[PDB]
């Protein structure tokens, strides 16, 4: 170390107070005041505005979020879509509950959970397949050939539903990328494209309704950031 | 011919880098100038409109008697390594997104306070660059700078 | 049991456990691959080590260099549609074609997966009179510059001497910023997931024909299963329709392998690579 | 209890899975699948995207946020404002860092901390006062009489700064209301109005610059809510 | 701290110790050059062993 003999300036190591993220390092004097001898009212007196629980930013990501709520009739046959495709996590984190929370974070590394409900009165038949093609923006050459046909989707990571047996279905998609995380400020490198095909058509006129939920588990949030890019 | 940084030359033969960097700021002034600067590290983004620096690890340093400033800026990136490249000052981060981790900004929080009858109105900011301790450099299959020797005159 | 109301054989269950036998007994016979085959096969990680020929450079001149991308070798080559015109009757006949290319053992495995990690092995066969062959990798893009250098001063160099070792074997490491890289084409441009590398094979004296055989390096590893690729029947290589000026093979191919016969198929007139949007 | 003898319907108490907030209660069958035997990569392999720390929603509120960054010359005299008035917490939680986080919460009960910086080269003089009038929307009759004059603000809860001595100043304003919390969905009942007066004018031409920070401590967040009102 | 009156990062001090992180925490990530590159680079004494062409 270059040695330094200082006697005219105090190594003012106090007047240095980090508050969560921001570090103030001050000269002259730091002052602080208010009403003295602070107490708090017991929890019976207030707390009619809160639940007996705390919510971090990791939940709010573990909450299921409705993506789709629609139907599909008997006119769609095998190997055709019954639901719109979902980009993971672009078509999930774009809902306001998640987007308002992920803001201020650099990136996200977590496994995503796509759950789908199915409505059936016991007179309806059919089967339906829910698969996920990994990294669709990195191998666009192969996307539509692995998702235009059942038996090329089901050898991928998939989840089936017998319409007259399963009323709920949930596929767990772990995070997978050439990278460590999912860039949030640029939304670069989605790690799967959920597609929904028809394994077998409906046998009656009555369509089937479905709800698509999506949440995350195993959540590792990145570094805090402003998150704004030029345009 | 624009000439390479010390780090630029040393990493000139490699292809990818990683690790923290150490940016030093010198303020050639007296104890009778004054000013606040804000050094905020925006890891993935630019500094543009709508960019609040309150989201980011920042340091608000009160430059009354203080004169120098030096921080270790960590390596935060989605990639374990970023690209070595031709340096470009006047580019944002959104371009050169492959060679930089993000943008760092030294921002005034205040005008420079000074009585004009004894000290000046200008104070020069002097920026230095140091390369941390975890600074690792891999893939030696590139060249950005060819060196040459001079002839005696 | 063998039947019921719950899904009797989902994916996650098939990976681990088999359903009950039709015999309601042990259905398994013991492994005797080592006893008949004389060898055991269990993992494609080992099988990709097998080196087969992949591409050939013919349509340039007498050059002293041949630069091309490395990740393109992990892909299987593009299949092309060939237009043939009858020199007599002037009607079109249509077939398939590998333009100076062919897949490898490596390419059969790599097309089932999404990402790769590890080094690629390239072995070259040249024509007569060639004395040397040299290999060097370079980054293809000096990032931030509109042009890349034509030389380098700190790159790897590797020299093989043909008349004393006829096959010039090289091993190209894994140099990419990310854990596991991508090897297929994409339109991503913000920052990159592939390690974009060139590989320059030289010949002293300069020659025309360069035959390349590719294989997996020891550290070769693929990451995410995605599915079986689009394939073409191997029997389609020998099927042909005859026209006036010669034979039209359904699967037309060049002398990519310097040790295979040249098939007696007439040259086409136009070539078009099958795009992903051409599938019906 | 009205006693119930059921033998044809199973008390399907499973198929009932709460995920943080949402409770699914299902009939028929619940199915779940994915790639089996899940592992995770060690932290050296990734984690170049995160800091060695976690951020909840309580911080993000404990972070200081710049409200003002301005100056005031020698032309403003005693008893006149040098900074714009601040409503607590309306003029604080309206910044995007806080507002994006408070969203999805009913209310907020916390003490707010207003900190102000001051730039001085040692040749400048003056003093400046920073006070807070509690509940300005509930007693609007009395606001401007307790804040138009020094010596009616300073007997309130205030904090002074000698320009040539204090370079930082921070007033702690505890939460105070007829209620338990601060309604966030309607922004009703701010618990203080920070005003900034001039205790003594400047003695030189050179203006003084100041930065106003604001954060919260003692944070009790309310119940999760949608937070939207009709209009 | 990160700032002060003494020279916060002279040469002789940079060779040995880094200044405090902007995070006021550990800023260092672990070396994983051997895990991605497959090789480790630390000293130019070894790198000069590489032979390239020089004159003709």
């Amino acid at each position: 170390m270059a040695e330094q003999i200082n006697e005219n300036y105090e190594n003012k190591q106090q007047l240095v107070e980090q508050t969560e993220i921001t570090t103030f390092e001050n000269d002259l004097i730091v002052l602080e005041d208010g009403p003295q001898m602070e107490e708090s009212l017991p929890f019976a007196f207030h707390g009619q505005h809160t639940d007996n629980r705390q919510h971090t930013v990791v939940n709010f990501l573990q909450r299921p979020q409705v993506i789709f709520d629609s139907s599909w009739a008997s006119d769609v046959p095998r190997n055709k879509q019954f639901m719109d495709s979902i980009m993971i996590p672009d078509d999930i984190i774009s809902f306001p509950m998640f987007a308002e929370k992920l803001k201020g974070f650099s990136s996200l590394r977590a496994t995503a959970v796509i759950t789908v409900q199915f409505q059936t009165q016991p007179f309806q038949a059919g089967r339906v397949m829910l698969g996920s093609f990994p990294l669709p923006t990195l191998n666009p050459t192969r996307v539509k050939f692995a998702t235009n046909h059942v038996s090329r989707l089901m050898l991928l990571n998939h989840v089936q539903c017998d319409i007259a047996k399963e009323t709920e279905v949930s596929l767990r998609i772990p995070f997978v990328s050439p990278y460590n995380s999912y860039d949030l400020v640029s939304k670069r490198f989605p790690w799967a494209k959920v597609v929904g095909l028809v394994y077998s058509p409906l046998t009656t006129t009555i369509p089937v309704d479905f709800i698509v939920y999506g949440h995350f588990e195993d959540v590792e949030l990145g570094c805090p950031t402003s998150g704004m890019l030029a345009q | 011919i624009w000439q390479p940084s010390h780090l630029a030359y040393i990493t000139s033969m490699f292809k990818y880098w990683t690790g923290s960097l150490v940016y030093t700021f010198k303020f050639v002034k007296t104890d009778y100038h004054s000013g606040r600067v804000e050094v905020s590290f925006h890891p993935f983004s630019d500094y543009t409109t709508g960019t609040y620096s309150d989201y980011t690890y920042r340091i608000i340093v009160d430059l009354r008697e203080k004169s120098e400033f030096s921080v270790t800026i960590p390596f935060i990136s989605p990639v374990p390594y970023k690209r070595i490249s031709r340096p470009d000052w006047d580019k944002p981060y959104s371009k050169y997104a492959h060679a930089s981790t993000g943008t760092l900004v030294l921002k005034a929080l205040t005008s420079l306070k000074a009585t004009n009858t004894v000290v000046s109105n200008s104070v020069e900011i002097l920026i230095e660059v140091n390369a941390g301790d975890d600074f690792n450099v891999i893939a030696p299959i590139e060249n950005i700078f060819f060196p040459f020797s001079l002839s005696p005159g | 049991s063998n039947s019921g109301t719950e899904q009797q054989n989902p994916r996650g269950s098939s990976l681990l456990t088999d359903p009950e036998s039709i015999t309601k007994s042990d259905p398994y016979n013991p492994n005797i691959s080592l006893l008949i085959s004389g060898e055991v096969f269990t993992n494609f990680r080992n099988l990709i080590k097998r080196v087969n020929f992949r591409k050939a450079t013919t349509l340039n001149g007498k050059r002293i260099s041949d630069t091309f991308d490395i990740n393109s070798l992990i892909e299987a080559p593009r299949l092309d549609i060939a237009q043939y015109v009858d020199t007599e009757t002037k009607e079109a006949k249509y077939g398939f074609s590998y333009f100076w290319s062919a897949p490898t053992t490596l390419n059969i495995v790599a097309e089932m997966y999404a990402l790769y990690r590890g080094g690629v092995r390239v072995k070259v066969v040249t024509e007569k009179g060639v004395d040397f062959v040299r290999a060097t990798v370079s980054p293809q893009q000096t990032y931030g510059s509109d042009v890349a250098p034509t030389t380098h001063i700190s790159t790897p160099l590797a020299i093989e001497q043909i008349p004393i070792k006829g096959v010039a074997e090289f091993q190209i490491p894994y140099y990419a910023p990310c854990l596991s890289s991508s090897f297929r084409a994409n339109s991503e441009t913000f920052y990159y997931s592939s390690g974009r590398n060139n590989l320059d094979i030289a010949t002293s004296p300069p020659s025309i024909n360069r035959y390349y055989a590719v294989g997996a390096g020891d550290d070769m590893d693929f990451s995410i299963f995605i599915g079986t690729p689009p394939c073409i029947h191997a029997s389609q290589t020998a099927q042909f329709t005859k026209i006036k000026q010669g034979k039209v093979y359904d699967l037309r191919y060049d002398q990519y392998d310097p040790f295979r016969e040249v098939q007696d198929g007439t040259a086409f007139l136009n070539a078009r690579s099958i795009e992903d949007s051409d599938l019906l």
